[PDB]
């Protein structure tokens, strides 16, 4: 899985 | 925490800072704000998904398990069965909660030696030409615009340049 | 002119423990244990569970007249027993290894219901129309309905020898019956021998039977008691019968096929018109997580059953609004 | 002027292990393992075990002569067997499904003794008188004191039909005989019958047995055999038993209650005016420790049973006196 | 220790301070002490009792398990028993040992930590007013009483109360 | 004037996982799991394992004439079994209690061959010459080595009575058969009696056997069937067979000697000039490691067997050659 | 790394340090060199030693483990016999990788603390009689020979010393 | 439990 | 077992 916390992280 | 940032010399944390988990407050003649850290926090990300990536793959998938019949007869054999379920049963919880606990503590700690070793670099790199006035903050001894504090960021601050100025105001 | 270094907060209320601290506020946190179903018994990988409603197994491969019969061919996911099967072994006695015909059934996933012996046709010379109250249907006494009671015909139960070639390229389930009569007078009434005999044999199956005579104790209202067999029968392989009295005939048996990850177990939910990969006695899980505390029987690809309550896992920061 | 931040220090000598070094001296730590246990079989919650002393299950279950008679009724937390029973089975045979009875009464908590076929009573023109040197008490030749030996009377044995109805609203555990003679002269001379049976019948239990006659290695001087056999009779259900020959005929039977935690140990040591909450063949155990080493084999609330010799948790600093 | 602290740059324990884990010893002119911090203290006691409690919750309690009796012909069900308990008693030996070990040098470095956290604390406290003398003690550029000792231990040190006269002393 | 504090790199490749990071790069690591085997079956502490070649288990101890004949003594430290065994029963029936009999034999490390009723001798007024063509050997019909057809001799066949006394101070196993005919035509012909018996006892062993007649699908070219049965019969104990037909008597037997970590494994390997202390199916492993990938099925003192591809533990630091 | 120091501001190892795990480069008018610092690499060779060993000690010998065989109407208790043999399998595999990762992590951050000890422990020596030049090097503020170096290395610097002298050069 | 290694300490 | 990884260490 992700850790989509932040939007500029990458995938 | 245990390398004494977190709740610790930075009591509190900046709500105000959203778009990161590490990161910078910057405070000049044209204005304040915050600032992330991309580095370190994509960093500590990549870590920890790893983590928990791997506490998942850990786990096989559990294929079908159904339990079984016996007659009056088979009393010994039911209770054997009965006495595998649970013991498999006991020691998979408890690998499962000694498991989540030892990593969170990790996770803790981890954070906290981040945190402590961005305020160590930013202070190698402002060396004498700035004070620690506590709660991780740093007076200037200097003027800083916006892009010194940029410099400041991304880990290229110029101390010769400086260096005479603050010398100056240092006295 | 002033610089900070800090950390990220924010309304996160998430709790975790620690094994130096209890009940922590953190920022970001992911939960690993599963506790969400859905109640339903639904498809598994798209193929629907066999349900058997108010029979049990016995019930259901005896052929118990007072379950609605089913289809001669069905394909399962899984067994489906309602928890107050009433409907079972009708008339009364034991039903030898039933347990490990149950998981033999544990790894079948489709069964084809036929004629091994055709009624009034393979048993000449005898009574084919035998009934009993135990196995009452509408009212009416009956019997069994993959099995048919062979009795006396004309005061004579001549010494019958009936055999059945497995050309069905499947494992064929045979079931029988043996019946023992309380007294010698029921015994000459029904087959005309006192000192009858039951033979089954195949190529590696090779069983005898001889009646036993007593006066047992009433069972619903039976003083005679019914041994229920069965076999295996391998393909290409015979199965011959051979009896002068008290045998209860098989009629119809099963062509069995093999599968994986079945299973049976024991619901209350009813089927919906829904399809999951993970299926509980209370209802379909659906999820990616290690762990989950919902049920320890599971069919298909579960996540490990744990007795815990919560097992959540810190990314994030020790949350301090402050 | 000077300040100095330092640690603590004391005379403790308590050693623990790391990953990293071995035998660590440290100020504080706790001993997590119990290996403590005082020798004494105890009362376990209040209520003494049950001990069978010279017997052993099987000795006691049949009422060999050699073991001192318990009283009628006896209620227990655990069994215990000594090592050394060399009182059981005092006739030879073998005792069918022995180890699954006491399984059974692994779970039982409670045992009524009681007369179910009165001796001169239930078994008219029969002698009931049989006695062997096998089951020999102070000198003289006797016999089990829960079974009865029915013989021949005057030159006859006739067809016996007896039966019993429980009404002890309990499990009631009923056990018998069946007598094998090494000829078919001794058969004679105590059956009168060389074609003879006995029918066991319950709701659910149905067994027929056949003497089987051969001469056969003496066996504590007995070239006959004796085959004990049980059942669980269920509440309001009727036993019937019926022969026409060598049946060793029930005479007191078990009422039976059922219960939690209990077990069957195997242990030397005596009965002590004593409580505890945890015990062992060994002993008591009196802890909250969750570890333990003294035995593997607990009955009651036990810490779990590990190989180590030490768990020294450290709690304190690396102690430096220096 | 992992932080340096214990065993470390201060070599030795105070077997003098026998009211705490971590503490101090002032001396001036008015004498010489030991005096314990309850903080930190009472800190590690919380969490260390914590972890104890918790090792002991984990495991849950051994209820009866006795062992069964099989005849001549079951020789298979019986070897089958003494596997599933034998390879029980092997998971939970191993997992009582490993368990211990890693809590117990966890445990040793927390305390490193929080003696290594209580210096910097202090060091932070009293900046270029005092000077380090290594073995974890500070010598003052200034006279200090019992009050002013007190006013460092509490964490409430006045940095502009001694500036001049230790900036005097420093020369 | 300059001094630098640095630490160690070199050119390791060595890569370890970690928690959070995986495929480290590091100075110095150590491997934990063995996954080397050496393909050969080998001596285990200096004694030979027990090949059984064309044989399985059945065919060797009922002596299956297609296998070449062992020597009368052998001692081994495990058994080892060919996956395709053609020659086992080579007579059709049931070998009862056979795995038990397999599980016996796993702690057995020595048995002695030896004659225990001599052909002719022991059975007078008896044929011993009977033979059939399912246990062929080199084209002419044969029967077991170890076993003995008694036939009719000259149009009777009396009442067989012979017994046998351990005294070879250790368990003697001991098999026997019983043939069942395919109608009682055979059974007259080859036994005289329609109504024959077997009976073999012991002092804890107590068997009879009725022939049971009737036509069976053919298998190996034979409608008739034959059980085989066996028993350990205890030192200074004696056995005693009793028959009137249908018995194939015991001919030789085993004493066997008890040891330990001995077992029974399926295997390719062939057996070579080598020794070790574990063994596998797939070969030998000499290994210190505690974790093994190679197969779960041991015979010695072995690692752990785990599903892992690598268990590499690191001892140095992240090596960076920058 | 978690205490900042490997892969931090100390970038990279020295390939030409061939004789330990930590040390030293000295650079002076004689010439340069490496030199490992044999204390801390026999500690942490000691304690690493002693991981290993215990890790391969916990590990009991798996003695003799054969499969079984069961006839037609023996499928549950060979299902069961699979299902121990089976769960045992997962629950070790769990535990050896589990334990490997661990141990793994904790060993890296344990050559992290090593490897900054010794410059602390360095550093605290020199005080103000030289200068952090970053990378984990000092600059002296005077001359230094291989006997000096030396007096450095094994634990044995005298400040008072050079304290008048780096006292001149620093000015 | 509780670990009673000092007086001041709360229960 | 022995980690030899230099010389000088001790057995
Ligand atoms: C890091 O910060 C330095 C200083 O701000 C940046 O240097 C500036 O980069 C921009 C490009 O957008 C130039 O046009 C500016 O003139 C630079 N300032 C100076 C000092 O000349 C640098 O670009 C930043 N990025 C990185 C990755 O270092
Ligand atoms: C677990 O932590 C939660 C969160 O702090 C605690 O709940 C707090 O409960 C108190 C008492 O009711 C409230 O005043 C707070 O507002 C709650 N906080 C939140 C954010 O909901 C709870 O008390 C803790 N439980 C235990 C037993 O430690
Ligand atoms: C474990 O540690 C103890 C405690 O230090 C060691 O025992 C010491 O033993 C030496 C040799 O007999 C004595 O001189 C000391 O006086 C003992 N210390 C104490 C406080 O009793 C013991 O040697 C260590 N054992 C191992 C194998 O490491
Ligand atoms: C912490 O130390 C400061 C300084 O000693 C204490 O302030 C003293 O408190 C007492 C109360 O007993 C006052 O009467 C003294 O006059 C105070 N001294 C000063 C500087 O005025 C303070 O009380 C201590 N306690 C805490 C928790 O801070
Ligand atoms: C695991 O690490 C190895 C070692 O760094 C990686 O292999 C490198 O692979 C790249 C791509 O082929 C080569 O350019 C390098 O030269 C290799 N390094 C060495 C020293 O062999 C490998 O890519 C990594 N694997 C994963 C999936 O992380
Ligand atoms: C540590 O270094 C000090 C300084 O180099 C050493 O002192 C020298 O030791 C030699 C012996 O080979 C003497 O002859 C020199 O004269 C000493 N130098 C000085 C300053 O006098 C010391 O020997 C070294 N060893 C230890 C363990 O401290
Ligand atoms: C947290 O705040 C966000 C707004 O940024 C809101 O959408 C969310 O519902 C809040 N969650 C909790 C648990 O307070
Ligand atoms: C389903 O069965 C359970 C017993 O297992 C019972 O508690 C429950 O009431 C039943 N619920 C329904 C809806 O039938
Ligand atoms: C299962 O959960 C996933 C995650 O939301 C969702 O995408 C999917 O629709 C769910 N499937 C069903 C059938 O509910
Ligand atoms: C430690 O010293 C105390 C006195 O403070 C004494 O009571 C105790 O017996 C000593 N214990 C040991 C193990 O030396
Ligand atoms: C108790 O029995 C054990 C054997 O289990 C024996 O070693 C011991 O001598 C006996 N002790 C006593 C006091 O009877
Ligand atoms: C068990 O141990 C506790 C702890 O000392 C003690 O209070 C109790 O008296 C002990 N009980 C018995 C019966 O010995
Ligand atoms: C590492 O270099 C050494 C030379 O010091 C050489 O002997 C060895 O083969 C090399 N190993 C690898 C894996 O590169
Ligand atoms: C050994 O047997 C295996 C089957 O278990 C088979 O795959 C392989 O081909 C055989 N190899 C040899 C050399 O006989
Ligand atoms: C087993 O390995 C050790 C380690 O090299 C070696 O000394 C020994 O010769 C090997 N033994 C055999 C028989 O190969």
């Amino acid at each position: 899985x992700a850790l989509e916390y932040f939007e500029w992280l990458s995938a | 925490g245990l390398f004494g940032a977190i709740a610790g010399f930075i009591e509190g944390g900046w709500t105000g800072m959203i778009d990161g988990w590490y990161g910078y407050h910057h405070q000049n003649e044209q204005g304040s704000g915050y600032a992330a850290d991309q580095k370190s926090t994509q960093n500590a990300i990549n870590g920890i998904t790893n983590k928990v990536n791997t506490v998942i793959e850990k786990m096989n998938i559990q294929f079908t398990a159904v339990g079984k019949e016996f007659n009056k007869l088979e009393k010994r054999m039911e209770n054997l069965n009965k006495k595998v379920d649970d013991g498999f049963l006991d020691i998979w919880t408890y690998n499962a909660e000694l498991l989540v606990l030892l990593e969170n503590e990790r996770t803790l700690d981890f954070h906290d030696s981040n945190v402590k070793n961005l305020y160590e670099k930013v202070k190698s790199q402002l060396k004498n030409n700035a004070k620690e006035i506590g709660n991780g903050c740093f007076e200037f001894y200097h003027k800083c615009d916006n892009e010194c504090m940029e410099s400041v960021r991304n880990g290229t601050y110029d101390y010769p340049k400086y260096s005479e100025e603050s010398k100056l105001n240092r006295e | 002119d002033t610089i900070c270094i800090g950390y990220h907060a924010n309304n996160s209320t998430d709790t975790v423990d620690t094994v130096l601290e209890k009940n922590v506020t953190v920022t970001h946190s992911v939960n690993l244990l599963e506790d969400s179903h859905n109640g339903k018994l639904c498809r598994l990988k798209g193929i629907a569970p066999l349900q058997l409603g108010k029979c049990n197994i016995a019930g259901w491969l005896l052929g118990n007249p007072e379950c609605d019969p089913l289809l001669p061919v069905r394909s399962w996911s899984y067994i489906v027993e309602t928890p107050n099967s009433e409907n079972g072994i009708c008339y009364p006695g034991d039903f030898i290894d039933y347990e490990e015909l149950r998981e033999q059934l544990s790894s079948v996933s489709s069964f084809e219901r036929f004629e091994i012996f055709p009624k009034e046709s393979s048993w000449p010379n005898h009574n084919t129309n035998g009934v009993t109250a135990a196995c009452s249907h509408e009212g009416k006494s009956s019997f069994y309905r993959n099995l048919l009671w062979l009795t006396e015909k004309e005061g004579s139960y001549p010494k019958l020898k009936n055999s059945y070639v497995n050309k069905k390229g499947k494992e064929v389930l045979v079931l029988w019956g043996i019946h023992h009569p309380p007294n010698s007078k029921e015994q000459q009434n029904l087959y005309q021998n006192e000192n009858a005999y039951v033979s089954v044999v195949t190529s590696n199956y090779n069983r005898r039977f001889t009646p036993e005579i007593a006066e047992r104790p009433k069972v619903r209202d039976q003083a005679g008691r019914m041994n229920y067999y069965w076999t295996l029968l391998k393909p290409g392989d015979t199965i011959i019968f051979e009896a002068n009295g008290n045998l209860i005939a098989p009629m119809y048996a099963f062509a069995l096929s093999r599968g994986f990850g079945s299973g049976i177990i024991t619901s209350n939910a009813s089927m919906h018109e829904c399809n999951t990969k993970c299926q509980t006695p209370l209802g379909a899980i659906n999820s990616s997580l290690p762990y989950q505390n919902i049920h320890p029987v599971t069919i298909g690809e579960c996540p490990k059953y744990v007795r815990s309550a919560k097992l959540r896992m810190v990314t994030g920061l020790r949350n301090i609004p402050s």
